[PDB]
């Protein structure tokens, strides 16, 4: 286990995806609800784990 | 964060739950 799944929690496929620090998924960036453009600063929640109003 | 670059294939992965409303 490395890497989250190593796969775009919004394609099923790979790319330059980002891992979630709060779940093993990964985005395509722009396939964000709210697109990074420029990744995050240290760590990063998806959507899902950032609704629980953590962040980082 | 930590993005990396992946390359899986595209014919389909893993099917735990059903579909998701
Ligand atoms: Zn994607
Ligand atoms: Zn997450």
């Amino acid at each position: 286990g490395s890497k989250n799944e190593d796969e775009c929690a919004v394609c099923r496929d790979g790319g330059e995806l980002i891992c979630c620090d709060g779940c093993p998924r990964a985005f395509h960036l722009a396939c964000l609800s709210p697109p990074l453009r420029e990744i995050p600063s240290g760590t990063w929640r998806c959507s899902s784990c950032l609704q629980a109003t953590v962040q980082e | 964060a930590r993005t990396k670059q992946t390359a899986r294939k595209s014919t389909g992965g893993k099917a735990p739950r059903k579909q998701l409303c």
